[PDB]
C-alpha cells in the first residue's frame, strides 16, 4: 500500500519556513513560531534534567510544532494521491 | 451427541426441516399420517441442539424432541 | 432537484381505529389469546420501521410523532413558566438570591405531606427546586411574574401548534418521500434556520433585554425600579446610559467599526463576581459568534441554485487507499433508514448532552447558579444521565440498523464493512484496553485499599506514596492558566476558574475553584477510560456482531429482539444485538454513577464550601478527596457512608421525601434483580399453577395469563435497576447538598 | 361513535376508576384525617 | 432477615437502649438508619488515612465481600451468547497473534454453560452475602465492645 | 466610511472583485447566482479582511 | 484450523454476479460461473445456503466437508433433494412408538445405562 | 493481510522461536537472556523493599522467584501438550531444553542485571 515513500524532509521546510519569519509578537514567542523552539531546545539539549510542567516554550512549542508539522506530513503523503 | 427423537405425532408439515438450519431432520415418506410425511433424524452428529425445531414444531406436544446428549467438537458448534 | 410533493387528505382522522388496539401491526390485530399481546401492544407501537415496509407511510408516522415530542415538551416549558408564575418565590428570590432557596411546587395539605414544604424563605415554603430555573430567568430579563404567565400561556399556544401541527401532518396534508430524502436541504435549514437564527435572535433577546435588565440587578436594583424589558427598545436613552455603544445605533455595525460595540459585546471570560454568573456580553457576543458561523456554515449544500455541495459527491471523493471503496454508499445508507441517523444523532446528541454537563459546573453561564449547589450539582447530573442514556441508544440503533436495513448489495466494499470485515480485531482490542484498563483503574484501589489495610500507607499511591500526579492534564491545566494574556490575545480573564487564578467568593460562597488534579483523579480518570471502554466494547460488540456472528451466523434472520438461540452451542442465552444494549445499560449505569460520585465528591472537597474572613477556605467535605479517592474504605466511608448522614437523618424535616425516595428507589433496585435472575420457565407454571386456583373458582381470566417473554422479562429488569439506582443517587444527592448549599 | 369504545379499553377505564377510587381516598382524607379507629 | 432482627435486637439489649429499637424499628429508616447506618460506623473505620486497628480484617473483608458479591451479578444478570461469542474473540485474537501461537490450548476455551454461570453467580452471591454479614457482625460488635 | 481615497470601501470591492474571479474557475457560469453566490463569498473574504486588518496593524 | 478442524467448502454455481453476505461478515464478490468457500462449521453454511436459496435461485450447491485427513462427504442436498421435500430413499432412524405419554419414569432407568424413553 | 508485509515477516522471522536453527538449550537462553534481564526491573523499584539495601538483591530473588515458577509453567506445558518426539519445540524433550535455556539464561539475566545495577 505505501506506493510512494519519497521524501519526508519537504515538509520540514514546509512548516518551519511558513512559521518562522511570522513573529506575531504578544504571544510566548515574541520572536516567531520556531525560532522561539530552537532557540529554546538548545538551553535544554545538552543533558539537563530540567524543562518542567511551567517550561512554557519548549513543552509548548512541542505539542503546537507536531501537531502541525504531523498533520503536513500526512498531507506530504497525501502529496502522493495525486500519482 | 445430542439425541433427537421424532414421536408418532409428526403430522408432517415440516416447519422442523424448514426450521432447522443444520439439516440434520429431513422428510421420511410414512403411510400413517394424512400427508404421509414424517420427519428423521439421521445426522444428529451435525446437531447443535439449538431446540429451533422444537420452537415450530405445531404438534399437540413436541413430536420432536432433542435431548441434551453427548457434547463433540460440532454439536458445541465452536467456530475455530 | 428540489421540490415540496405534499399528499392531502391522507388518513381519515375518525375514532374508529382506537376500537381496534393493535391496528397498527398485521402481526398483532389477531387479538389478544394471551397476555403477551398486551405487552407487545406496546413494544410494537413505536416500530414505525416494523408496521410496513412501505418508507412513505412510515416517514408520515415518525414526522407527525415529532411534533407529539414537541407537544409534550412545550407543555412542560409551560408548565414550568407556571409553576414560576404562580406556585413560586421567584419575585421573591429575584431580591436575594444567595439567602432564598429557591421553590416552585407547593405541596397540598394532606396526611402529613404539607411537612414537604420547605421553609425557604420569601415569605412562602414549598419543596426546593434543583432544577435551576430561576437562574435561567435572571438570565433571561424575566422580572415580574406577568412574563412568567404569558410565556407559559404561549407555551400552551405552541403546544396547541404542535398538536394541531402533527395531526396537519399525518392526516391531511402529508408528504412524500421525496420531501424526506431532500437531505441537503434538511441541514440547509437546521444548520442555518434552526440553530443560526435561534442563536442570533437570542443575541436579540440577550443584548435588548438581558443585558440592560441583568446590568441593573449587577447594581443590585430591586425589580420595581427596573423598568419593562420592552421599555428599553422604545427609546435608547435608557441603554445609552447602560451602554453608550447604543447611541451610535447600527452605524458602526456597517460600517465595521466593531471597536464601537465593545461595550455591548466582549470577550472575557471568567466569571461576574457579583452575580457569579458569566458575563452577559460574552454570552451575547458568544451567540453572535454561533450566529454568523453557523448561518455561514448552513450555506453549504446545493438545493436548487447549482451552488453548494451535495453528501454524495463529498462521501465518494474520500476513496482512501486503506479503505478501498471510500465512502461510497453512506449517502443512500443514511438517506434510506431511520435507525442509522437516530443511532447517529442519539450518539451526538448525548455527547453533547455530556459536554453541557462539564461546561455547567466548571463555566456556571447563569447568575448566582453556582452560589446554589444543589442546581450547581443536578444541572451537571443530569445531562449526564440523558447524556448516557442516547449513547446506548446508538448502540441501540446502529445495531437495528445493521439487523431490520442493513443492505450487502449498497454496501459492499466500503468504510463500513470493512470493519466488519475485521470485527475480531475490533472487539479483541477492545476487550484488551477494558482488560488493561480495568487492572490499572482499579486494582491500584485494591492496591491502595489493602496498603492502608496493611499499615504500610508508605506503599499505596497516595500523594506522599508512590505518586501518579496527572502530568497531561496539569499542563495544559496550566496552558489554560496562560491562556488570557499569552495566546487568547484579546482575552481578559481565563476561559474559565477551574483552570487559572484564585476562587469567585459571591455572597460568602465559592463560585468556582481552581480545581487540583492530584494522583487520585488520576485513577479516578482511568476508571471513566475504563468504564467508557467497557460500554464502548458491549455497544460495538452489539453492532459488528448485530447481524452475523461466527458463534450464530444468522441474527438477521432471527430478528432484533430475539431472546436467544437455544441450548445448543453450549447455550446462546442474551446474544442479540438487543442483549448487548441490555447490558450497555448497566455499564451505563456504572459509567455515570462514578462521573457523578466523581463529581460530587471531588467538588465538595475542592471547589464548593463557603469563605469566611481574611480570604480563609472551607469545603463543605474539608479537602477530605485526595487523601480518600485513593482507597475504597475511604470512598465508601468517606463518601457514600459519610454524605448519608444528611438523606437518613432526615425524616421529621422537609427533605423527609428524599428519605422516601431513598429507600424506596432502593427496593426498586433490588425489585430489579426478581426480573434478571430467574426467567419465564419458572414464572409461567408458577403462574399457571394459580391458573388453577382460579380455573377452580371460575374466575379463569378470557385473555389467558402467560408470563412475560424473555426479552421483556429482562427489560423490565433494566428498568427497574435504572429507575432504582437512579433514583437512588438522585434522592442521595439532593438531599445531600440542599441541607448545605 | 367509536370514543365511547375507545374509554372502554383497559387502561383507560383503569385509570378513570382508580382516579376516581384515589379521588375517594384523598377527599375522603382530607374530610376525615387521621382515621385510625373504626 | 432473621439475623438482622437477632442482631439488632441485641445490639439494643447489650447496648441497654431498648426504647432504641422500639421505637427505631418499626419502619425501615429505622433499620437503615438506626442499625445499617450507624452500627457500620466502627467497621467502617477499620483503616483510616490516620492508620487502623484490629478491625481492619473484617473492613477489609467488608468491601472484599461486597466484590464478591457483584460478580455475582455478573453471571446471574448477563447470561452466556454474549460470552460465547467473546471467547471467539479472544481465541481469535490468541491465534492470530505472533509470539503466542505456539502456546495453543488443548481443552477448548468456551464460556460457562448456563447451569454453571447461575451456579457460579449464586456462590459469588453466596460467599460475598454471608463474608459481608459476618464482616459486619464481628465488626459492628467488636467494635461497639471489646 | 469615506470616498474613493484609501478606506474601508476601497478594500471591500477588491475583495468582491477576486471573489466573483472565484465564481467565475468554481463552477463558472454567468448566471445570477454566480453574482449571488460569489460576491457573498467574496464579501465574506471581505469582512474577514477589514477588521483583521483593522486589529493587528493599521488599516 | 486447517492442520486439526474441519473446513467446509461450499461449492456452488450461479448466473449473475450478484452481492451475496458472507457469514463471517461483510459482502462478498460472488464470482457469476461457479465458486467454492471454505467456512468453519456447518451453520454458517447452511446459513449461507438460505441467505442465497431465499433471495434467488442458486440450486446445485452443497458444501464439501473437508476433513483435515483429506477427504471430502456431501452435506445439505444428500440425495439430489431438497430436504423438506419427500424423496423415497430416505431410511428413518429416530422414532418411538408413541408420544412422550408412555415414555418410563426415570426411576425404572434408574442404576441402568438406557434412556427414559427407549421401549 | 495488513500487519503481514515483508517487514512483519522479517521481524518475525529472526525472532528467538522463529529463526532457522538454534540448540533448543540456546534457543531458550536467549529467550531467558531477554526476559531475566527485564524482570529485575519491576522490583527494584517498586518492589516491598526498595528502601533498604535490598533494593538489588530482592529483584533477584523475586525475579528469580517469578522465573522458577515460569519454567514451571514451561514444563506444564511440553509435559501436556507437545507429546509427539520430533526434537524440535514442538517435541517433550526440546522443549524441556527450552525450558532449561529459559532457566538457566533468564538467571543468567537476573545476576546481569543485578551485576549491571552495580554502576
Ligand atoms: C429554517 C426552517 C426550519 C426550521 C426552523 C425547522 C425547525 C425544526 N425542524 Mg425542520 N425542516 C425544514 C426547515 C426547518 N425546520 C425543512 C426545509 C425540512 C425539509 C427538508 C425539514 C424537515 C424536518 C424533519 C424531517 C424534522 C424536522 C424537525 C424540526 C424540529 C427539531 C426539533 C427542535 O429543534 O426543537 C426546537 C423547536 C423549535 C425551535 C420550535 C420551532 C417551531 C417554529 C414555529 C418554527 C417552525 C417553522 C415551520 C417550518 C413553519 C412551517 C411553514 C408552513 C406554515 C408553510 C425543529 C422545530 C424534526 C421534528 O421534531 O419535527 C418537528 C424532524 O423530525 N424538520
Ligand atoms: C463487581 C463486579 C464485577 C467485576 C469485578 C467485573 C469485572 C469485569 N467485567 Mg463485568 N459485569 C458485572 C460485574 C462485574 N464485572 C455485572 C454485574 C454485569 C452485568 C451487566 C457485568 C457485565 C459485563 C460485560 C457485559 C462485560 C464485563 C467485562 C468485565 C471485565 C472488564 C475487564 C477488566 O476490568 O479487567 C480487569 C479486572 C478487574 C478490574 C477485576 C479485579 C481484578 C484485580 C484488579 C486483579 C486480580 C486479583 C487477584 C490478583 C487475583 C489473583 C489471586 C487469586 C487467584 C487468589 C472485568 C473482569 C467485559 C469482559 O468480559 O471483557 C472485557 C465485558 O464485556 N462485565
Ligand atoms: C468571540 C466570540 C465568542 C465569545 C465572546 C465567546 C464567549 C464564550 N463562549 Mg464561545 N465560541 C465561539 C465564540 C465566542 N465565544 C465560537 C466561534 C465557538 C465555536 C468554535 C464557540 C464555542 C464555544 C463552546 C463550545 C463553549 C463556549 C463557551 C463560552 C463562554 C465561556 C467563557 C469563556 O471564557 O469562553 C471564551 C470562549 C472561547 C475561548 C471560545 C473561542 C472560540 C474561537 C473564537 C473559535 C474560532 C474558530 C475559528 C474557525 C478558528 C478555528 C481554529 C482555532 C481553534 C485555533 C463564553 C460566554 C462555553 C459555554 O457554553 O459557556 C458555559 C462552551 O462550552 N463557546
Ligand atoms: C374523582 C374523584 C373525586 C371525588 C369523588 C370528589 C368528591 C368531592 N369533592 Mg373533589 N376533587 C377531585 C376529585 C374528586 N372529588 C379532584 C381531582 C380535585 C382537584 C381539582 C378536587 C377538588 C375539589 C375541591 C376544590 C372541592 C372538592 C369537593 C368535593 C366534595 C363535594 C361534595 C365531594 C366529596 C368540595 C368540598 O366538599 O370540599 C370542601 C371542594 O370544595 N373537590
Ligand atoms: C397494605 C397495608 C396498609 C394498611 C393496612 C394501611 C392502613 C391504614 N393506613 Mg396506610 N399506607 C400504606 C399501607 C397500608 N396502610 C402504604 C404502603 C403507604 C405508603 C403509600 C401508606 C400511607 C398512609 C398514609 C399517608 C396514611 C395512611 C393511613 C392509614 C389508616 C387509615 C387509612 C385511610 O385513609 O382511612 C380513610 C379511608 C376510608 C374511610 C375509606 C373506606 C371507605 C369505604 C371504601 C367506603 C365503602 C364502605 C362499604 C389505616 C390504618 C392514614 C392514617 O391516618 O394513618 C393511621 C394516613 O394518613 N396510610
Ligand atoms: C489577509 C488579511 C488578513 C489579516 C491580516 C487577518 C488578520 C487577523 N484575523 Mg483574519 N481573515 C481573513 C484575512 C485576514 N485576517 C480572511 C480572508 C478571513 C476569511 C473570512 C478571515 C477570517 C478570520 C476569522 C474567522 C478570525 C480571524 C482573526 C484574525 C486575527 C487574529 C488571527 C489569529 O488568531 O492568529 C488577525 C487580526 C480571528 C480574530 O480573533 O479576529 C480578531 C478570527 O477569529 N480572521
Ligand atoms: C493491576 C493494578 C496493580 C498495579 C499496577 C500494582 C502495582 C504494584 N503492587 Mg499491587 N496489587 C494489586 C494491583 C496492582 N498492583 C491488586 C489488585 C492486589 C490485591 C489482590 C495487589 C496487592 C499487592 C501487594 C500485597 C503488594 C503489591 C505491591 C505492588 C508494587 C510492586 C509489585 C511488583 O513487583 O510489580 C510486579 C511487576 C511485574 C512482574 C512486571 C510486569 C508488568 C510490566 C511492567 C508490563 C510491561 C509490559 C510492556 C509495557 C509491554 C510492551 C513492551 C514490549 C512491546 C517489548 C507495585 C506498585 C507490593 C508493594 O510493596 O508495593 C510497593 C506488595 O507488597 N500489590
Ligand atoms: C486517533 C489516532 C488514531 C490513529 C489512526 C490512524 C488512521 O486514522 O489512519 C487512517 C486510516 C484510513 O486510511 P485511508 O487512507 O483509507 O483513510 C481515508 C479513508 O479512511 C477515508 O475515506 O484509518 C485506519 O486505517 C484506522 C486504523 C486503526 C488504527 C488503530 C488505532 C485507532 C484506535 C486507537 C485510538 C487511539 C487514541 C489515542 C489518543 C492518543
Ligand atoms: C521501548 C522500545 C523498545 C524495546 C526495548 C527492548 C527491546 C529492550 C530489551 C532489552 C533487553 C531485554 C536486553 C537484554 C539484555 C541482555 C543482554 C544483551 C545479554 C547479556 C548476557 C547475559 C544475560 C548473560 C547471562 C549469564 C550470566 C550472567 C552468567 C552465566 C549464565 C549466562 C551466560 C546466561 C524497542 C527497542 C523495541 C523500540 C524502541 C522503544
Ligand atoms: C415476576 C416475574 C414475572 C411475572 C410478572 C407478572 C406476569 C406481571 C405482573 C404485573 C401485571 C401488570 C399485573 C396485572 C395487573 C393488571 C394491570 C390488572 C390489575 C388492575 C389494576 C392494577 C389496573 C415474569 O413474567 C417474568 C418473566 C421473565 C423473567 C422474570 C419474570 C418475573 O420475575
Ligand atoms: C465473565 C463470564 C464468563 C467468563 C468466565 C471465564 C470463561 C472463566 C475464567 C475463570 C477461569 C477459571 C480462568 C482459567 C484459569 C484457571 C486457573 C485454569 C484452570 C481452572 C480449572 C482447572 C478449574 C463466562 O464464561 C460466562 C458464561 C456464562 C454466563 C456469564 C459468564 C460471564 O459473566
Ligand atoms: S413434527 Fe411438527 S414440525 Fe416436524 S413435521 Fe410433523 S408438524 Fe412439521
Ligand atoms: S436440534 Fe437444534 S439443530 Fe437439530 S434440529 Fe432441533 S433445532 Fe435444528
Amino acid at each position: 500500500y505505501p506506493l510512494n515513500p519519497a521524501v519526508i524532509f519537504i515538509a520540514l521546510i514546509g512548516w518551519s519556513a511558513v512559521a518562522a519569519i511570522p513573529s506575531n509578537i504578544p504571544v510566548l514567542g515574541g520572536t516567531g513560531l520556531t525560532q522561539a523552539f530552537l532557540a529554546s531546545i538548545q538551553r535544554l539539549l545538552a543533558q539537563y534534567p530540567t524543562g518542567p510542567k511551567l517550561d512554557d516554550p519548549f513543552w509548548f512549542y512541542l505539542i503546537v510544532y507536531h501537531v502541525g508539522l504531523f498533520a503536513l506530513l500526512i498531507f506530504g503523503q497525501i502529496g502522493y494521491a495525486g500519482y | 451427541a445430542h439425541t433427537v427423537k421424532i414421536y408418532d405425532n409428526c403430522i408432517g408439515c415440516t416447519q422442523c426441516v424448514r426450521a432447522c438450519p443444520l439439516d440434520v431432520l429431513e422428510m421420511v415418506p410414512w403411510d400413517g399420517c394424512k400427508a404421509g410425511q414424517m420427519a428423521s433424524a439421521p445426522r444428529t452428529e451435525d446437531c447443535v441442539g439449538c431446540k429451533r425445531c422444537e420452537t415450530a414444531c405445531p404438534t399437540d406436544f413436541l413430536s420432536i424432541r432433542v435431548y441434551l446428549g453427548g457434547e463433540t467438537t460440532r454439536s458445541m458448534g465452536l467456530a475455530y | 432537484q428540489v421540490k415540496v410533493v405534499v399528499d392531502r387528505d391522507v388518513v381519515p382522522t375518525s375514532f374508529e381505529k382506537w376500537a381496534k388496539p393493535g391496528h397498527f401491526s398485521r402481526s398483532l390485530a389477531k387479538g389478544p389469546k394471551t397476555t403477551t399481546w398486551i405487552w407487545n401492544l406496546h413494544a410494537d407501537a413505536h416500530d414505525f420501521d416494523s408496521h410496513t415496509s412501505s418508507l412513505e407511510e412510515v416517514s408520515r408516522k415518525i414526522f407527525s410523532a415529532h411534533f407529539g415530542q414537541l407537544a409534550i415538551i412545550f407543555i412542560w416549558l409551560s408548565g414550568m413558566y407556571f409553576h414560576g408564575a404562580r406556585f413560586s418565590n421567584y419575585v421573591a428570590w429575584l431580591s436575594n438570591p444567595t439567602g432564598i432557596k429557591p421553590s416552585a411546587q407547593v405541596v397540598w395539605p394532606i396526611v402529613g405531606q404539607q411537612i414537604l414544604n420547605a421553609d425557604v424563605g420569601g415569605g412562602m415554603q414549598g419543596i426546593q427546586i434543583t432544577s435551576g430555573l430561576f437562574q435561567l430567568w435572571r438570565a433571561s430579563g424575566i422580572v415580574n411574574e406577568l412574563q412568567l404567565y404569558v410565556t407559559a400561556l404561549g407555551g400552551l399556544g405552541m403546544a396547541g401548534l404542535m398538536i394541531f401541527a402533527g395531526w396537519f401532518h399525518y392526516h391531511k396534508a402529508a408528504p412524500k418521500l421525496e420531501w424526506f430524502q431532500n437531505v441537503e436541504s434538511m441541514l440547509n435549514h437546521h444548520l442555518a434556520g434552526l440553530l443560526g437564527l435561534g442563536s442570533l435572535s437570542w443575541a436579540g433577546h440577550q443584548i435588548h433585554v438581558s443585558l440592560p435588565i441583568n446590568k441593573l440587578l449587577d447594581a443590585g436594583v430591586a425589580p420595581s425600579s427596573i423598568p419593562l424589558p420592552h421599555e428599553f427598545i422604545l427609546n435608547r436613552n435608557l441603554m445609552a446610559e447602560l451602554y453608550p455603544s447604543f447611541q451610535q445605533g447600527l452605524v458602526p455595525f456597517f460600517t465595521l467599526n466593531w471597536k464601537q460595540y465593545s461595550d455591548i459585546l466582549t470577550f472575557k471570560g471568567g466569571l461576574s463576581p457579583v452575580t457569579g454568573g458569566l458575563w452577559l456580553t460574552d454570552v451575547a457576543h458568544h451567540h453572535l459568534a454561533i450566529a454568523v458561523l453557523f448561518l455561514v456554515a448552513g450555506h453549504m449544500y446545493r438545493t436548487n441554485w447549482g451552488i453548494g455541495h451535495s453528501i454524495k459527491q463529498i462521501l465518494e471523493a474520500h476513496k482512501g487507499p486503506l479503505t478501498g471503496e471510500g465512502h461510497k454508499g453512506l449517502y443512500e445508507i443514511l438517506t434510506t433508514s431511520w435507525h442509522a441517523n437516530l443511532a447517529i444523532n442519539l450518539a451526538m446528541l448525548g455527547s453533547l448532552s455530556i459536554i453541557v454537563a462539564h461546561h455547567m459546573y466548571a463555566m456556571p453561564p447563569y447568575p448566582y447558579l453556582a452560589t446554589d449547589y444543589p442546581t450547581q450539582l443536578s444541572l451537571f447530573t443530569h445531562h449526564m444521565w440523558i447524556g448516557g442514556f442516547c449513547i446506548v441508544g446508538a448502540g441501540a440503533h446502529a445495531a437495528i440498523y445493521m439487523v431490520r436495513d442493513y443492505s450487502p448489495t449498497v454496501n459492499f466494499n466500503n468504510v463500513l464493512d470493512r470493519m466488519i470485515r475485521h470485527r475480531d480485531a475490533i472487539i479483541s482490542h477492545l476487550n484488551w484496553v477494558c482488560i488493561f484498563l480495568g487492572m490499572h483503574s482499579f486494582g491500584l484501589y485494591i492496591h491502595n485499599d489493602t496498603m492502608r489495610a496493611l499499615g504500610r500507607a508508605q506503599d499505596m499511591f497516595s500523594d506522599t506514596a508512590i505518586q501518579l500526579q496527572p502530568v497531561f492534564a496539569q499542563w495544559i491545566q496550566q496552558i489554560h492558566t496562560l491562556a488570557p494574556g499569552n495566546t487568547a490575545v484579546n482575552a481578559l480573564a481565563t476561559a474559565s476558574y477551574a483552570f487559572g487564578a484564585d476562587t469567585v467568593t459571591v455572597g460568602s460562597k465559592i463560585a468556582m475553584m481552581p480545581i487540583k488534579l492530584g494522583t487520585a483523579d488520576f485513577m479516578v480518570h482511568h476508571i471513566h477510560a475504563f468504564t467508557i471502554h467497557v460500554t464502548t466494547l458491549i455497544l460495538l460488540k452489539g453492532v459488528l456482531y448485530a447481524r452475523n456472528s461466527r458463534l450464530i451466523p444468522d441474527k438477521a434472520n432471527l430478528g432484533f429482539r430475539f431472546p436467544c438461540d437455544g441450548p445448543g452451542r453450549g447455550g446462546t442465552c442474551q446474544v442479540s444485538a438487543w442483549d448487548h444494549v441490555f447490558l450497555g445499560l448497566f455499564w451505563m449505569y456504572n459509567a455515570l454513577s462514578i462521573v457523578i460520585f466523581h463529581f460530587s465528591w471531588k467538588m465538595q472537597s475542592d471547589v464548593w464550601g463557603t469563605v469566611t474572613s481574611n480570604g480563609a477556605i472551607s469545603h463543605i467535605t474539608g479537602g477530605n478527596f485526595a487523601q480518600s479517592a485513593i482507597t475504597i474504605n475511604g470512598w465508601l466511608r468517606d463518601f457514600l457512608w459519610a454524605q448519608a448522614s444528611q438523606v437518613i437523618q432526615s425524616y421529621g424535616s422537609s427533605l423527609s421525601a428524599y428519605g422516601l425516595m431513598f429507600l424506596g428507589a432502593h427496593f426498586v433496585w433490588a425489585f430489579s434483580l426478581m426480573f434478571l435472575f430467574s426467567g419465564r420457565g419458572y414464572w409461567q407454571e408458577l403462574i399457571e399453577s394459580i391458573v388453577w386456583a382460579h380455573n377452580k373458582l371460575k374466575v379463569a381470566p378470557a385473555i389467558a395469563p402467560r408470563a412475560l417473554s424473555i426479552t421483556q422479562g429482562r427489560a423490565v429488569g433494566v428498568a427497574h435497576y435504572l429507575l432504582g439506582g437512579i433514583a437512588t443517587t438522585w434522592a442521595f444527592f439532593l438531599a445531600r447538598i440542599i441541607a448545605v448549599g | 361513535m367509536n370514543l365511547k369504545k375507545y374509554l372502554s379499553t383497559a387502561p383507560v377505564v383503569a385509570t378513570l376508576w382508580l382516579f376516581l377510587t384515589a379521588g375517594i381516598l384523598i377527599e375522603l382524607n382530607r374530610f376525615f384525617p387521621d382515621s385510625l379507629f373504626y | 432477615w432473621v439475623t438482622f432482627y437477632w442482631h439488632w435486637k441485641h445490639l439494643s439489649l447489650w447496648q441497654g437502649n431498648v426504647a432504641q429499637f422500639n421505637e427505631s424499628s418499626t419502619y425501615l429508616m429505622g433499620w437503615l438508619r438506626d442499625y445499617l447506618w450507624l452500627n457500620s460506623s466502627p467497621l467502617i473505620n477499620g483503616y483510616n488515612p490516620y492508620g487502623m486497628n484490629s478491625l481492619a480484617v473484617w473492613s477489609w473483608m467488608f468491601l472484599f465481600a461486597h466484590l464478591v458479591w457483584a460478580t455475582g451479578f455478573m453471571f446471574l444478570i448477563s447470561w452466556r451468547g454474549y460470552w460465547q461469542e467473546l471467547i471467539e474473540t479472544l481465541a481469535w485474537a490468541h491465534e492470530r497473534t505472533p509470539l503466542a501461537n505456539l502456546i495453543r490450548w488443548k481443552d477448548k476455551p468456551v464460556a460457562l454453560s448456563i447451569v454453571q454461570a447461575r451456579l457460579v453467580g449464586l456462590v459469588h452471591f453466596t460467599v460475598g452475602y454471608i463474608l459481608t454479614y459476618a464482616a459486619f457482625v464481628i465488626a459492628s460488635t467488636a467494635g461497639k465492645f471489646s | 466610511m469615506i470616498t474613493i481615497p484609501y478606506t474601508i470601501p476601497t478594500i471591500m470591492v477588491i475583495s468582491n472583485l477576486v471573489g466573483v474571479a472565484v465564481g467565475r474557475y468554481a463552477l463558472g457560469r454567468s448566471d445570477l447566482t454566480q453574482l449571488i453566490a460569489s460576491m457573498c463569498f467574496g464579501h465574506i473574504i471581505g469582512v474577514g479582511i477589514v477588521l483583521g486588518l483593522s486589529n493587528m496593524g493599521v488599516i | 484450523c486447517a492442520e486439526t478442524e474441519e473446513k467446509y467448502a461450499m461449492t456452488w454455481s450461479s448466473d449473475q454476479q450478484h452481492i451475496f453476505e458472507m457469514p463471517t461478515g461483510g459482502a462478498a464478490v460472488m464470482n457469476s460461473g461457479d465458486n467454492l468457500l471454505y467456512l468453519a462449521r456447518k451453520e454458517q453454511a447452511l446459513a449461507l445456503a438460505t441467505q442465497l436459496r431465499t433471495q434467488f435461485k442458486i440450486q446445485d450447491y452443497k458444501i464439501y466437508r473437508i476433513f483435515p485427513s483429506g477427504e471430502v462427504q456431501y452435506l445439505h442436498p444428500k440425495d439430489g433433494v431438497l430436504p423438506y421435500q419427500v424423496n423415497k430413499g430416505r431410511e428413518q432412524v429416530g422414532r418411538v412408538k408413541s408420544t412422550i405419554g408412555k415414555n418410563v419414569n426415570p426411576a425404572q432407568v434408574k442404576f441402568t445405562s438406557k434412556a427414559t424413553y427407549d421401549r | 493481510p495488513i500487519n503481514s508485509s515483508s517487514l512483519t515477516r522479517a521481524y518475525l522471522s529472526q525472532l528467538p522461536i522463529y529463526r532457522r536453527g538454534v540448540s533448543p538449550f540456546l534457543r531458550g537462553l536467549e529467550i531467558g537472556m531477554a526476559h531475566g534481564y527485564f524482570l529485575i526491573g519491576p522490583f527494584v523499584q517498586l518492589g516491598p523493599l526498595r528502601n533498604t539495601d535490598i533494593k538489588y538483591l530482592a529483584g533477584l530473588l523475586s525475579a528469580i522467584g517469578l522465573i522458577v515458577i515460569l519454567t514451571l509453567g514451561m514444563l506444564l506445558y511440553g509435559a501436556v501438550s507437545f507429546t509427539n518426539d520430533s526434537q524440535d519445540l514442538e517435541s517433550v524433550d526440546g522443549w524441556r531444553q527450552l525450558a532449561s535455556g529459559f532457566l538457566l539464561g533468564a538467571v543468567g539475566g537476573a545476576g546481569f542485571a543485578y551485576l549491571l545495577l552495580t554502576l
